[PDB]
Formats: C-alpha cells, structure tokens, sequence
C-alpha cells in the first residue's frame, strides 16, 4: 500500500540517475 | 572530521 | 565502497547513517523501511569477539544525508532510537548467518525529496530479480580501499558512494571461502576475467543492496551490507544478507496490524 521504491526526485520527476541502465540493462542480456 | 550536531542529542 | 562513484543527491533516500554518541563517529550503514523502522545489520550493535555490544542510548540516526562529515541543517533529520531487535538466531560465533537487525524510531519521520522508503521484495520479486548475472547496487560512506598509506590522504568519502555489483553463481561463492554460507546468504561482485571491480568495505555494512523492477519503476532491498575478506580482492566476493527469506522474521517484530 504505502508508495515506496519511487524516487521523489528521480522516477518522480521521470529522471534518471547516472548508472541505473547498467543495472537495467543487466536484465535484457 | 565531523561537523557539530546540536548538543541536545548529544 | 571500492571502485564506486559519488552518488547524485537524492539518489538513496532510504540510505541511512548510524551515528555513535561518543566517541562521534559512523558506525555503519543502514535502510528507511519506513516512517518509523530502519533495516540495519545486526553485527553492527552486536559483535562479542570485539566487545561490541550497542544499546538504544549510545546511538543516533541520521536520514537524507549526502556528505559523510556535515551537518545538513535544512536536509537531515536526527532520530533517537526507542528499541533495537536482533534476529534471535545470529550466529556471530561462525559466519554471521542471520545477520539482521531492526530498530524502531522514537517519532515517526518526515518523508521529503531526500527521505523516502524503500521497498521489500515478495515472492514473485525475489523469484525473478535474484538471479546471478543481474546487477545490484550498493552505496555507503565506508573506507574507498581495503589499505591505504597513513596520513597521506583520507580512506574516507566526502559524500555517499555508489556502485553496481552483479549476482554471483551459489557454488562459485561456496568455492571463495573456507567459510560456511548459508541459504541466507548471498554474494555478488565481478570475477578475475570480468575488467572490472567494485565492494563494500568497512563502514558499508549495514547498508542496502538494491534492484530496480522494470515492471513497476520501484526500487527493491534484496539484500544488506554482511561480510567478506577485505575490500575488492581478486576471486573474492561480498556476502549480503538474504532479505527475503529473513522477511517472516521481519514481519512478526514490525506487528501492522
Ligand atoms: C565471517 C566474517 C568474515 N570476515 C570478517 C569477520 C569478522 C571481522 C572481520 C572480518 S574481515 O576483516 O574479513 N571483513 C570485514 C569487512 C569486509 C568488508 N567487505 C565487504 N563487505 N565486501 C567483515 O566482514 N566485517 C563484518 C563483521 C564486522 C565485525 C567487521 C567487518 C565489517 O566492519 O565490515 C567474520
């Protein structure tokens, strides 16, 4: 229920941070 | 190191 | 953290410090799970071998910082800890299996751009990100090397420090150590023929491991800063605790309902 795992000022904001595709894409490998 | 935090939670 | 990078602000609002009374200093690293419940590891309050054994009153926390050494007036928030719970079945003894610890907020915090929650994974979540090969991140104001030449330099960070470690095959984290991993343990960092490095070291411990879902945007905490030998040493990896399977533990002391 209560929001979390959502960057107020990143996903929020639609930014992203500065290495967070490695992580994604980590997944589509 | 460190800067000062208030004393109160000191 | 070894090999990581300065961290942007607001980027870990769930990032929290444990603060020691006297002597001031940063004991370790630890998690906003809430507005009033902080996810830490427990051999940070509790380690006999080192006489190391904190109560509530020796400790502070401090929530939405970016530099390791200010005193962020209009960003931070210093919480006093009402009671602290170590997982009954910590082994300090041997590897540190079970190595989680909760503490509960005197006055419920305020959420900002600097201070929000982060999540817990459920099964389906657990199932589909814990997979070796997929990329985690790590991020603490711990020492930046393992060893360093005294006095000609700082082995600390001037802000917080992130990094992105990948998840490592069971049996070759097994084959690393002569210690015994459990089912509760995890462990993730590159290999020898990987070109490339990065750890937690002293003064990580307790922070956070986390996966973002592209499913739903959100920011998950699969794992939290444990054990290793030494900082970002070849065919050597870092060992996290296994949020997940710990979560039942998690869910009976927190009582919602
Ligand atoms: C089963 C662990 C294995 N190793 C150790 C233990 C106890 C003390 C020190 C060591 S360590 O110096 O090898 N490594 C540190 C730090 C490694 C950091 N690297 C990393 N996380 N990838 C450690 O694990 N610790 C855990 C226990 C605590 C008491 C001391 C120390 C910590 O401060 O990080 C038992």
């Amino acid at each position: 229920e209560a929001d979390c795992g959502l960057r107020p000022l990143f996903e929020k904001k639609s930014l992203e941070d500065k290495t967070e595709r490695e992580l994604l894409e980590s997944y589509i490998d | 190191d460190f800067e000062e935090i208030p004393e109160e939670y000191l | 953290i070894v090999e990581g990078s300065d961290a942007e602000i607001g980027m870990s609002p769930w990032q929290v410090m444990l603060f020691r009374k006297s002597p001031q200093e940063l004991l370790c690293g630890a998690s906003l799970i809430s507005d009033r419940w902080v996810l830490t590891a427990a051999h940070c309050l509790l380690y006999p071998p080192w006489d190391k054994n904190f109560t509530e009153n020796d400790l502070l926390v401090r929530i939405g910082k970016h530099s390791r050494t200010r005193y962020e007036r209009n960003i931070e928030k210093i919480s006093m800890l009402e009671k602290i719970y170590i997982h009954p079945r910590y082994n300090w003894r041997e590897n540190l299996d079970r190595d989680i610890a909760l503490m509960k907020l005197k006055k419920p915090v305020a959420f900002s751009d600097y201070i929000h929650p982060v999540c817990l994974p459920d099964r389906e979540t657990a199932a589909s990100l814990l997979q070796a090969g997929y990329k985690g991140r790590v991020t603490g104001w711990g020492n930046l090397k393992e060893t360093w030449t005294a006095n000609v330099g700082k082995g600390q960070p001037s802000v917080l420090q992130v990094v992105n470690l990948p998840i490592v095959e069971r049996p070759v984290c097994k084959d690393s150590t002569r210690i015994r991993i459990t089912d509760n343990m995890f462990c993730a960092g590159y290999k020898p023929d990987e070109g490339k490095r990065g750890d937690a070291c002293e003064g990580d411990s307790g922070g956070p491991f986390v996966m973002k879902s592209p499913f739903n945007n959100r920011w998950y905490q699969m794992g939290i800063v444990s054990w290793g030998e030494g900082c970002d040493r070849d065919g050597k990896y870092g060992f996290y605790t296994h949020v997940f399977r710990l979560k039942k533990w998690i869910q009976k002391v927190i009582d919602q309902f």
